[PDB]
DNA sequence: TCTCGTGCCTGGTGTCTTTAATCC
DNA sequence: GGATTACACCCAAGACACCAGGCACGAGA
RNA sequence: GCCUGGUGUCUUGGGU
């Protein structure tokens, strides 16, 4: 029970920092994964 | 009486006439609690009426006070204050009736008390955990420290109960790191570390081979001796009693310029009294605090030496349960010294009009009065200004949802150790919480293992004078501190009375 | 001339020291005791005076020669800052330090206390000791209408009205001179008299509402 | 390496606060204490815990 | 406590009226005064409180024109001036009075 | 110190949880809320 | 609607239904700016427009 | 009728000394 | 030797400035 | 004869 409650808050910060981390990456339409800032993360996303 | 007496004074050149004004505070009465309309009538009061009304549930507390007037050419029943009263308890209008008039005031014969009316809200006293005083605890530091191993000790008196002041000793040196591994010791009052060997000779005992003849009790441990090596030539230098008394007195939080003459004398205070004040504070008892500290010393390296584990936090015998008993008593404590110094800045400016003050007039009961119902009403310990820092959630609405409900809220204890500060060690079912708190009640969430709840066959100690029990030790043959040698007394078994060595014994299977 | 008594280099020093606000006062009291209980004796307090200064809100100022007598003088007292915060005052500062600082017929002035408190007056005259002024002050009256006053309930400004009064609920004393509940109205207005120190003279701003009425 | 520290003193003969700087020089064992206002010098013996309260204490016994 | 208008020492009202002011009551006469006159020559308004211990050797004291009176409580400002016709006896005494009000 | 006051208090008017000296309280006891903990967390401006 | 709702509509690309939830159904405001300085300085009296 | 004392309301202004781990 | 970090949402009950000075009213002489 | 405002800041106890 311990467990559960005080682990629970350990995850739920990592989830916050990895979605800022990462919220602003899409694919755009040359197939390349970009962020905000155009900088280019993978030339083609997932490799495939 | 904790301070028995205020003290005035005026050297009257205006025919010098030393002018000392006192006052003595003498017996307590208490009354069984009335209500008193704004009409001026009064009557008993009794619960049903006090919830109904939102009134406080209290007895008014009357003191003797003493006036009395010194003068050298060269009264009766002062109301305090009221204290709110627990209900069914000895001084509560419902402990007689008896069955029958129960039921008249409207009170239900199933209700067992233990709590207070507030307002008309019923608040019950939570019980606070924290550590034993009195008691030296070993534990081992962090690898980026330059310190291993620290023993601790917060000292707290017999009588009240209360909190003096805490002490440690640090045992500097890494592994193999730190160069000369000496040990020094922080006082209270005090801004910096100071080496063991130094406050030793401070006391009265300077030559090494008594030193050494204080603390380790085995001449052949040349383990142990090779660690205090470095600490004795790292306070060789200081070789007499006045040059190690100031050098203490040159760190101790004073003012700068108090020179040698003086600055003795003022260290000798912060020796006598504030350094380990529970074993005792009259002078010329120096040889009792000389051999606690070598004890210490030798529990310190037990640890280092890897003979000992270090002490468990959590066994429960190193444990406290504040009921409502101590909590009360800590917060008129504090309240108390409030309306004291109130009264004396009252009497400097009533007695420059050389009039004679009524009494009545210098005592305000609104300072005991708000105080103790702002306190059990909102949780605050403290006074009202200081509300942070204060520890909050000493007193809580009473659960009245379910019966079962109301049993387990009036045997709650608390450990005020927080939220913040993760880990396992406060939250964790301990082994030794057998039979003595519930292995199964605890809450959900945030509280998870901090918040418990008594067994059903658990009691508290009320607490009993320790002066009896000595007085049973030396009958049956305890020998005292001054008549012991460790040459001589290699095997005797060491006596321990709340905490301060007081004796030893030399058949103790007898005892 | 006061030019004449200037301070020079051969003058004791003065300094200042912080004191709790509101009991600068006392301190300087308390000084004064302690140097008069000491004077002739093997130890006497070499101050020569102390002093405080309204203006200057948490300071006492120590004239002596050493400054340990300052720190002599504070020894004990409850009201002064343990911190070792005294100050040295320059020659040059000496006289400002002690620097003591209007209200004329015909002028304006804002009441200070009661149900005028903040509304504006003329200075009708002063008494002959000097110390009330008697004030010409537009009325909160109501005409006893609900009699069987305080700032916070009181009633709007208005001229007196004496066919008001009249009517509703008075004593004719002169031309346009009327004695109504006690208090005397000349030409509408209230003539009653205020303690000097109960008005305001300096830095008065009249408000949009008196620009249209005065 | 000496250690040059200001410190919040009063120098006991000019009276100025906030004046006495403490020289202490550990691989001699000389402690010295100077005055950046009247310019006066107090030298004393120091070991290796002393501060600048442990000289300024040493002169406050060696004038009186 | 009251201030007293010629010499600026402070004293409690009553006092004005027992004993008169130690300073001036020779030309003042308060102590055998009413309490009219004692409330003319004394004001129950006034600043800056100084306590002079030594009155001939303090500057404070010579600036404040107090260094041939008393060691006491004397007031820096004191409100109101003598009424003319006390102004007016105290110079036929001799008496030149400098008001003590700024 | 009339100037310094000044200093003091534009300063904790922006910012009270300036570090090394204590916070400007209210007469009620409790620290006054500056504009700067009007947007940091949970509950400010921004994340709530 | 939380931080941790507002990362849903992201990953399901709603990018119109989450600006309609922030501002029609929710605070939604009217500023005038100046295009000059681009503070929001501009006093706008309407009915005299 | 006058003076003194007590109570209430309004305005102005603070202070006796007394939870733990990480990186940058 | 310094701060900053420490899950999410939701429900509900339980609380609130102090002291000093001045003015006005009432009671007693 | 259309418009129509009821608090906050905490603390504590709970739910998933
Ligand atoms: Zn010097
Ligand atoms: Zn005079
Ligand atoms: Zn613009």
């Amino acid at each position: 029970l311990i467990d559960t409650a005080v682990k629970t808050a350990e995850t739920g910060y990592i989830q916050r920092r990895l979605v800022k981390a990462l919220e602003d990456i899409m694919v755009h339409y040359d197939g390349t994964t970009r962020n905000s800032l155009g900088d280019i993360i993978q030339f083609l996303y997932g490799e495939d | 009486w904790e301070e028995p007496r205020l003290i005035l004074d005026q050297p009257a050149q205006h025919d010098n006439i030393n002018k000392r004004y006192e006052i003595r505070f003498g017996k307590i009465y208490l009354s069984r609690p009335t209500m008193t309309e704004a009409d001026g009538t009064t009557h008993a009061m009794f619960p049903q009426e006090a919830r109904l009304r939102n009134l406080t549930y209290s007895s008014p507390v009357y003191l003797d006070m003493e006036k009395s007037m010194f003068t050298s050419i060269d009264g009766n029943k002062v109301h305090i204050g009221k204290v709110p009263i627990m209900l069914r308890s000895k001084f509560c209008s419902l402990r007689t009736l008896d069955e029958v008039d129960l039921y008249k005031m409207k009170e239900c014969p199933y209700d067992m008390g233990g709590y207070f009316v507030i307002n008309g809200s019923e608040k019950v006293l939570i019980a606070q955990e924290r550590s034993a005083a009195n008691i030296v605890q070993v534990f081992k530091k962090a690898a980026p420290s330059p310190i291993s191993h620290v023993a601790e000790i917060r000292s707290a008196l017999e009588k009240g109960s209360r909190l003096i002041s805490t002490m440690q000793i640090k045992l500097y040196g890494r592994e193999d790191k730190g160069t000369g591994r000496t040990i020094k010791a922080t006082l209270p009052y005090v801004k910096q570390d100071i080496p063991i060997v130094i406050v030793f000779r401070a006391l009265g005992v300077v030559p090494d081979g008594e030193i050494l003849q204080h603390i380790c009790y085995d001449e052949n441990d040349w383990q142990m001796l090779e660690m205090l090596k470095p600490c004795i030539e790292e306070g060789f230098v200081i070789q007499d009693k006045e040059v190690a008394l100031d050098f203490i007195g040159r760190r101790g939080s004073a003012a700068l310029g108090i020179r040698r003459e003086k600055r003795i004398q003022y260290a000798k205070d912060i020796l006598q009294k504030e350094l380990l004040p529970h074993i005792t504070q009259e002078e010329g008892f120096e040889t009792r605090k000389t051999f606690f500290l070598g004890y210490m010393v030798n529990r310190l390296l037990l640890c280092a030496l890897e003979r000992k584990d270090q002490d468990d936090r959590d066994h429960f015998g190193k444990k406290r349960l504040d009921l409502a008993g101590p909590l009360l008593a800590n917060l008129f404590r504090i309240l108390f010294r409030k309306l004291t110094r109130e009264i004396y800045r009252y009497m400097q400016r009533c007695i420059e009009t050389d009039r004679d003050f009524n009494l009545n007039l210098a005592v305000k009961s609104t300072t005991i009065t708000s105080g103790l119902k702002y306190s059990l009403a909102t949780g605050n310990w403290g006074e009202q200004k200081k509300a942070m820092s204060s520890r909050a959630g000493v007193s809580q609405v009473l659960n009245r949802y379910t019966y079962s409900s109301t049993l387990s809220h009036l045997r709650r204890t608390n450990t005020p150790i927080g939220r913040d500060g993760k880990l396992a060690k406060p939250r964790q079912l301990h082994n030794t919480h057998w039979g003595l708190v519930c292995p199964a009640e605890t809450p959900e969430g945030q509280a998870c293992g901090l918040v418990k709840n008594l067994s059903l066959l658990s009691g508290i100690s009320i607490g009993s004078p320790s002066e009896p029990i000595i007085n049973f030790l030396e009958e049956w043959g305890m020998e005292p501190l001054e008549d012991y040698d460790p040459a001589q007394h290699t095997k005797s078994t060491r006596i321990f009375v709340n905490g301060v060595w007081t004796g030893i014994h030399r058949d103790p299977s007898m005892l | 001339p006061q030019r004449l008594l200037i301070p020079t280099v051969d003058d004791p020093g003065i300094w200042g020291v912080k004191v709790r606000l509101g009991k600068e006062k006392d301190v300087v009291r308390q000084i004064l005791k302690k140097k008069l209980a000491r004077e002739g004796t093997k130890n006497p307090l070499e101050i020569y005076s102390a002093f405080q200064r309204d203006s200057f809100k948490g300071h006492v100022y120590i004239e002596a020669r050493k400054a340990e007598a300052i720190n002599d003088a504070l020894k004990g007292n409850v009201n002064v800052f343990s911190n070792n915060s005294k100050f040295l005052v320059g020659i040059v500062e000496y006289k400002d330090l002690l620097r003591p600082v209007k209200l004329t017929r015909g002028s304006y002035v804002r009441v200070k206390n009661g149900k005028f408190k903040g509304d504006l007056a003329q200075v009708d005259e002063v008494l002959e000791n000097g110390l009330e002024a008697r004030l010409k002050l537009v009325p909160r009256l109501d005409y006893g209408k609900d009699l069987s006053y305080t700032s916070k309930f009181r009633p709007a400004q208005r001229l007196f009205s004496e066919a008001e009064a009249r009517v509703h609920e008075i004593r004719r004393d002169r031309d346009g001179f009327v004695t109504y509940g006690g208090e005397e109205y000349y030409e509408g207005f209230l003539y009653k008299t205020f303690r000097l120190q109960n008005l305001i003279v300096n830095s008065i701003n009249p408000t949009l509402n008196e620009l249209s009425l005065f | 390496i000496k250690q040059k520290l200001e410190t919040q003193f009063t120098c006991l003969f000019c009276n100025h606060d906030n004046s006495v700087v403490c020289t202490l020089d550990k691989k001699n064992s000389i402690g010295l204490l100077e005055c950046k206002k009247c310019n006066l010098s107090f030298q004393a013996p120091i070991n290796s815990l002393s501060q600048p309260i442990d000289i300024y204490s040493d002169w406050i016994d060696a004038c009186e | 406590e009251r201030a007293c208008m010629l010499c600026g020492i402070v004293l409690p009202g009553r006092v004005f009226m027992q004993n008169g002011c130690p300073n001036c009551d020779s030309v003042l006469n308060l102590r055998d005064s009413d309490q009219a006159t004692v409330n003319e020559c004394t004001s129950s308004s006034f600043e800056g409180l100084v306590a002079v211990g030594d009155n001939e050797h303090s500057w404070v004291a010579k600036w404040l024109r107090v260094d041939r009176f008393q060691p006491g409580l004397y007031a820096v400002r004191v409100d109101g001036r003598l009424p003319s016709d006390i102004v007016a006896a105290l110079e036929q005494y001799g008496v030149y009075y400098r008001p003590r009000d700024g | 110190e009339v100037e310094q006051l000044l200093q003091f208090h534009v300063a904790t008017y922006m910012d009270n949880d300036i570090a090394g000296q204590p916070q400007a309280l209210q007469k009620s006891g409790r620290p006054v809320k500056a504009i700067r903990a009007r947007l940091k967390g949970k509950e400010g401006r921004l994340r709530g | 609607f939380g931080e941790m709702e507002r990362d849903c509509m992201i990953a399901h690309g709603a990018a119109g239904f989450l600006k309609e939830r922030l501002m029609e159904a929710s605070d939604a405001f009217r500023v005038h700016v100046c295009g000059i300085c681009g503070l929001m300085s501009v006093i706008a009296n309407l009915k005299k427009n």
